[PDB]
RNA sequence: CUCUGUCGUGCUGAGGAAUCCCUAGUAAGCGCAAGUCAUCAGCUUGCGUUGAUUACGUCCCUGCCCUUUGUACACACCGCCCGUCGCUACUACCGAU
RNA sequence: CGCAAGGCUGAAAAAUUGACGGAAGGGCACCACCAGGGGUGGAGCCUGCG
C-alpha cells in the first residue's frame, strides 16, 4: 500500500501549504503519535521507497540497452 | 427380537409452534405433521407426515396465486412443498443451518424468501430447484420477512433491512427499536405501510414509496403503543378490510382499525381468549359480513371468533379431538379397545382403532388414573389430595373421597385381584380402599412417590423420596427387604410377572435390575441421557419374552431392554418432549407413550500454471479488441462473451486475473516459473507486462520479472523481429510509471523536509537564559554474546 | 509392559532427555536478542 | 593370480510369480586364523587379498518430518491461510415445577 | 504392643489454554522415483521359528 499512500500524501501536500502543516495543532499529539514522530515516521519510510525505486530505474535502462541493440540490427 | 414401529399419533390440534395458514379449512402445525381440520365439522380433513424426516415443523406459508401448494419449514432448516390435492412432498430444500422461522412467497408464487434462526435468510427459485442466493445482513435472528424486486424484513436485533433482489445487497437499513427487539412485522397488502411490534408494547409505523444520492425508502412516521406489554408474537393485516390484529403470547388478541398515527390507528376491539393464543390468522368466509379471526392457542386449541366491523362471540372451536393442556397420565382397558388419558383439567378416553375420542370429564388436577377391572369405572389421584371415580358407560362422576388431606395422590395401583387400590400420597401415609372403604394404611418415613404390587399379589414394593425402596408383604405389611443405591430418589418400578425381577427408575439417570430373592442388584445399567421416569414389563410370556421392558425418560427417548441378556434391544424416537407417561397392553402386542409433546403414541506446476492463465488472458485480449471494433463500427448488440472463469470469478479483467496468478507464488517458485517458461509463451507475458506498466500497478513486480525474461532471452529476442514493437512499448510505458512515481515520492521527501525544518523552527525555544543546557531517538539492542 | 506404557501415556511421564539451552550458565533468564 | 604346453560341449544345464536388500575400498569372489563368563561348531567373529557397473539428481509416484506461533536487528522479500465444533461472558426466546 | 484394620455395597475430567481436519509451501528417504547390481524363491542338507 505505499504506492496508494505516497499518492494521498502528494495530494496532501500539493494541496496544503507548509506552513498549515508545520502550524498543525490537534489535541491529540501526545507521546508516539505526536506531529514530530509522525513526519519522522513518514518521511523514514519514503526515503527506503524512494531508495528501491531509483535502483529500479537505474536497473530499468536495460530495456534501452537491447532495443539500441534491435536498432542496430 | 421383534422390534417396535410407529403406527397410530394423535390427540393434538396445534402446538406451541407458530404460523397458522386458513384455505374453510384450517391448517396447523402438530409437531411433525402439518394436519388440516375442517372449522364447522371436527373431523381433520387430512395429515401431512413424511417418512424420512422427524424433526418438528414450525412455519407454513401459502403459496398465492396457487393453492393446494404449501411451503413448510422444519427445525432442522429444511423446507417442504405439500399439495392439498396429494399429501405429498414434491420438493424439499435443505438450505440452512438451523430452524426455519418465518416463510414468504412472491406475488407470482416462483420465489420463495425463508429467513431462520442462524439468521441467514435464503431466497429459493421454484422452477429450477437451484439455491437462487443467499442475503446476509442481521446480527441475529430474522423475526419477519415480506416481498414488496424488493424484500422488507427485520431481525431480533432492532433493525429492518430493504434488500435490493436485482443486486443482491441492503439498500436501507433502520432501527426500529432503540434498546429492545423488533419481535413482529406486518405489511399492507397494498405496501404503504409496515408495522414491526417491539418488546415494550411500543408498535412503531413505517411508511414506504411506491443509488449514488441519498436513497430514502422507509421514514418512521410515528410509534403506537399496545394495552398488554409482552413480546409480540404477529401482526397480521386483513387482505381486503382495513384492520389488522396484534397479539403477543398471552390470552388477548387486540384488532385495530384503518381510517398523527395515533389519530390514524384506534383499536376496535380487544379480544379476550380461554387460553394464551400463539398464532392468530385471518379468514374471510364467501357470503358473511364479518370478520372470522382463527386464533389457534398454546393449551392446544383452534377458535374461530366473528368480529363486527361497524364485538366477539366465541363462535367455533375445535377442542374434542384433543387434551388441552399436558397428559400425565395413560391406563389402557383390559379388554385393549379403549384407554383413559388423565391431563390436568381433564379426563378424555379414547377408541384405539378409531384413534378418537369417545368420552370426556372434568378433574381438577390429575396425577394418577387407572379403571377398575371389568373396564365400567375409573379412579383419579390428583393433587389436591384426593381421589375421583367415574364411570365410562354412563360417562358420570361417582364418588369422591378426601385420601390424603392436601397431599397429591402419587401412586394408585389396583390390586391383581381387582378388588382393592392402593393410594400412595405426598404425605408420609399409603392408604389401602377395598371395594370404596378404607381397609389399612402403612405409615411410613417419608413421601411414596411410586408403588406397585406383584401379578401374583403376594408382596408389595413402595418407592419413597429417600432414594429407597421398601418390598413389603402383601398379606401383613412386614418389611420382606428394602432396595438402596439410589443417588437420587426413585421415579417409578415395575417388577416381573413371576415377581422374579424388579426394575427400578430412579433420578439419578438410570434404571436397576434386582432379583427379589435376596434383593440383589443384578446389573445398574446407566442407559438415559436424563432422569428416567418410567418403566414398564409386558405382562404375557405367551410369546417368550416376559422379561423385557420399556423405559421412558425426560431426554425424548423410549428404550426397549431384555433384562435376561441385560441389553438394549431398542431405541424409540419420535417424541419431542419430555414423555411423562407410558403404558403397555395386557396382550404386549402395542404400548401407549403420553409426552410434553401433547402427542399421545402407539407403538406395535507453477509455470505450466502461469503459461495457462497467460493464455486465457490473450484469449480474453482478442475477444476484447474484436467487440472494440463491433462498438466502434455500430452501437448494436454485441456480447464479448468471454471465459465462465471470468464471468464465475466476477467480470475482472483478464489484467487482473493474470496478476493475480502471478502474486500467488512465493518469489523462489517465481524466478523458477519464469524459468520454466518458453519462448511461445514469452510474448504473451511481455503484452501483459506491457499492460501492467499501462495501467500501473506492482511496478516493482513487473520490473523484476520483466528483466528476468531479457537477461535470460537476450540473445533471442535482439534476433527476432516483433519483440522490437511490443518491446518498445513496454520501454514507453514502464518508464513514464517510474517517473512518475519517483518524481511524486521525491516530492512528498522533499516536503516532509520542509516541514520537519519549519517544526524544528517552531520548537526550538522561548526563554533565554544562562542554562542552555535544555538543548533524540534511542533504541535498545540487546545482543547475546 | 502394554499396560505399563498406557500408564505412562495417559498419566503422562516420560523418561526423555530433555533439550537444555546451551547458555544456560552465562544466560539463565534466556532473554532475546534483539530491540528492548 | 601370471606364463607355457595336451584334449575339445560329451544327465560329463544358474532357478517363475512375487518379495527383499544395496551407492566406493560399497556389491561380489577368495582363502587363513581364532572360539574370549551371554550367543556360536549344523556355526560364530576376526583378518588379509582381488575389487567393478550404475545413481550421486528430483520431490513427479509412495511415504516421513515440518512450517501457517514464538527463538535476533541491518540489506532484501513477504503481507491479515481455510473448515467443523467445544469452553467462557452477555443478551433475549421456549415450556413444565 | 498400639494405629492402620468396619461394607448406600454386589467384576467387565479439564478448556478464554480443548477435539479433529483441508490447502499451500518446504526438507528428507535404496522402508521413494530414476539407472543398475545382488539375494531368496527351482533340486538336496540342516540349525532355528510356527
Amino acid at each position: 500500500t505505499a504506492p496508494v499512500a505516497q499518492r494521498v500524501l502528494w495530494a496532501l501536500f500539493k494541496s496544503h501549504p507548509a506552513n498549515k502543516l508545520s502550524s498543525l495543532s490537534v489535541k491529540g499529539a501526545r507521546g508516539h503519535k505526536s506531529l514530530n514522530e509522525v513526519l519522522d515516521a513518514i518521511k523514514v519510510y519514503t526515503e527506503r521507497h524512494y531508495k528501491r525505486i531509483e535502483e529500479l530505474v537505474d536497473e530499468s535502462y536495460l530495456v534501452e540497452y537491447t532495443l539500441r541493440e534491435m536498432d542496430a540490427l | 427380537y421383534l422390534k417396535f414401529e410407529p403406527s397410530k399419533s394423535f390427540g393434538v390440534v396445534v402446538s406451541s409452534n407458530s404460523n397458522l395458514v386458513w384455505s374453510g379449512q384450517a391448517i396447523v402445525a402438530a409437531n411433525e405433521e402439518v394436519l388440516v381440520w375442517d372449522i364447522k365439522k371436527g373431523e381433520l380433513l387430512s395429515r401431512w407426515r413424511d417418512e424420512n424426516c422427524k424433526f418438528r415443523v414450525t412455519a407454513i406459508a401459502q403459496s398465492r396465486t396457487d393453492p393446494d401448494v404449501f411451503a413448510v419449514g422444519y427445525e432442522d432448516g429444511s423446507i417442504r412443498l405439500w399439495d392439498s390435492k396429494i399429501a405429498t412432498s414434491v420438493v424439499s430444500f435443505n438450505g440452512h443451518k438451523s430452524a426455519i422461522t418465518v416463510l414468504a412467497f412472491d406475488k407470482t408464487g416462483v420465489r420463495l424468501a425463508s429467513g431462520s434462526k442462524d439468521t441467514d435468510i435464503i431466497v429459493w427459485d421454484l422452477v429450477a430447484e437451484v439455491g437462487q442466493y443467499k442475503l446476509r445482513g442481521h446480527k441475529d435472528q430474522v423475526t419477519g420477512l415480506y416481498f414488496i424486486g424488493f424484500l422488507l424484513t427485520t431481525g431480533k436485533d432492532s433493525l429492518i433491512k430493504l434488500w435490493d433482489l436485482s443486486s443482491r445487497h441492503c439498500i436501507e437499513t433502520h432501527v426500529a427499536q432503540a434498546n429492545g427487539e423488533c419481535w413482529a412485522l406486518g405489511v399492507s397488502p397494498d405496501f404503504t405501510g409496515c408495522i414491526t411490534a417491539g418488546n415494550d408494547g411500543e408498535i412503531t409505523v413505517w411508511a414506504l414509496d411506491a443509488l449514488s444520492q441519498s436513497v430514502n425508502f422507509l421514514q418512521n412516521r410515528g410509534t403506537l403503543h399496545r394495552s398488554s406489554k409482552e413480546r409480540a408474537a404477529e401482526v397480521v393485516f386483513h387482505p381486503l378490510r382495513d384492520y389488522f390484529a396484534v397479539h403477543g403470547v398471552e390470552k388477548s388478541v387486540e384488532i385495530w382499525r384503518i381510517r398523527e398515527v395515533s389519530d390514524v390507528f384506534v383499536q376496535h376491539v380487544i379480544v379476550r381468549t380461554t387460553g394464551k393464543v400463539r398464532s392468530v390468522d385471518w379468514a374471510l368466509n364467501p357470503g358473511v359480513k364479518d370478520l372470522q379471526l382463527l386464533v389457534g392457542g398454546t393449551n392446544n386449541l383452534l377458535e374461530l371468533y366473528n368480529i363486527v366491523g361497524k364485538d366477539y362471540n366465541k363462535a367455533l372451536a375445535v377442542e374434542l379431538p384433543g387434551h388441552r393442556t399436558d397428559i400425565r397420565s395413560v391406563a389402557i382397558s383390559s379388554d385393549d379397545k379403549m384407554l383413559a388419558s388423565a391431563a390436568n383439567g381433564s379426563l378424555k378416553i379414547w377408541n384405539i382403532k378409531t384413534q378418537q375420542c369417545i368420552r370426556t370429564f372434568d378433574c381438577g388436577y390429575a396425577l394418577c388414573c387407572a379403571f377398575l377391572p371389568g373396564d365400567k369405572v375409573v379412579i383419579v389421584g390428583t393433587k389436591e389430595g384426593e381421589l375421583q371415580l367415574y364411570d365410562v358407560a354412563s360417562a358420570s362422576l361417582l364418588e369422591t373421597v378426601n385420601a390424603h388431606d392436601g397431599h397429591a395422590v402419587w401412586a394408585l395401583q389396583v390390586h391383581p385381584d381387582g378388588r382393592s387400590v392402593v393410594s400412595g400420597g405426598a404425605d408420609k401415609t399409603a392408604k389401602f380402599w377395598d371395594f370404596l372403604v378404607q381397609s389399612r394404611i402403612l405409615k411410613v418415613s417419608d413421601d411414596i412417590l411410586s408403588l406397585r404390587f406383584s401379578p401374583d399379589a403376594r408382596l408389595l414394593a413402595v418407592a419413597l423420596l429417600d432414594s429407597t425402596v421398601k418390598v413389603f408383604f402383601n398379606d401383613t405389611l412386614k418389611l420382606y427387604l428394602n432396595l438402596y443405591g439410589h443417588k437420587l430418589p426413585v421415579l417409578s418400578m415395575d417388577i416381573s410377572y413371576d415377581s422374579k425381577l424388579i426394575v427400578t427408575s430412579s433420578a439419578d439417570k438410570n434404571i436397576r435390575i434386582w432379583g427379589l430373592d435376596f434383593g440383589d442388584c443384578h446389573k445398574a445399567l446407566f442407559g438415559h441421557q436424563d432422569s428416567i421416569l418410567q418403566v414398564a414389563f409386558i405382562p404375557h410370556n405367551s410369546d417368550g419374552n416376559g422379561h423385557y421392558f420399556f423405559s421412558a425418560s425426560k431426554d425424548r427417548t423410549i428404550k426397549y431392554w431384555d433384562a435376561d441378556k441385560f441389553e438394549q434391544i431398542q431405541r424409540i424416537d419420535g417424541h419431542h418432549g419430555e414423555i411423562w407417561a407410558l403404558a403397555v397392553s395386557h396382550s404386549g402386542r402395542f404400548l401407549v407413550s403420553a409426552s410434553h409433546d401433547k402427542s399421545i403414541r402407539v407403538w406395535e506446476m507453477a509455470g505450466e500454471r502461469i503459461a495457462e492463465a497467460l493464455e486465457l488472458g490473450m484469449t480474453d485480449l482478442n475477444t476484447i479488441r474484436e467487440w472494440e471494433e463491433a462498438r466502434q463500427i455500430n452501437p448494436n448488440i454485441a456480447p464479448p462473451q468471454r471465459n465462465p472463469i471470468f464471468v464465475a470469478l466476477g467480470n475482472i479483467p483478464a489484467e487482473t486475473y493474470v496478476l493475480n496468478t502471478l502474486q500467488k507464488i512465493k518469489p523462489a517458485s517465481l524466478h523458477d516459473a519464469l524459468l520454466v517458461l518458453p519462448f511461445s509463451t514469452i510474448p504473451s507475458l511481455l503484452t501483459f507486462l506491457n499492460l501492467f506498466a499501462q495501467r500501473e500497478l506492482n511496478v516493482p513486480l513487473t520490473c523484476r520479472i520483466l528483466f528476468f525474461v531479457l537477461k535470460t532471452h537476450h540473445k533471442q529476442i535482439v534476433a527476432s523481429r516483433t519483440m522490437r514493437a511490443t518491446l518498445e512499448k513496454v520501454r514507453a510505458n514502464l518508464r513514464a510509471a517510474l517517473r512518475r512515481q519517483k518524481d511524486e515520492m521525491g516530492f512528498n521527501i522533499a516536503a516532509l523536509k520542509v516541514v520537519s525544518m519549519q517544526l524544528r523552527d517552531k520548537s526550538v525555544r522561548e526563554y533565554v537564559d544562562e542554562t542552555w543546557e535544555e538543548k533524540v531517538r534511542k533504541r535498545a539492542f540487546a545482543s547475546l554474546s | 509392559i502394554e499396560e505399563l506404557i498406557k500408564r505412562r501415556i495417559l498419566a503422562g511421564e516420560f523418561d526423555e532427555v530433555l533439550r537444555r539451552r546451551p547458555d544456560m550458565f552465562g544466560n539463565p533468564h534466556g532473554v532475546r536478542r534483539g530491540l528492548v
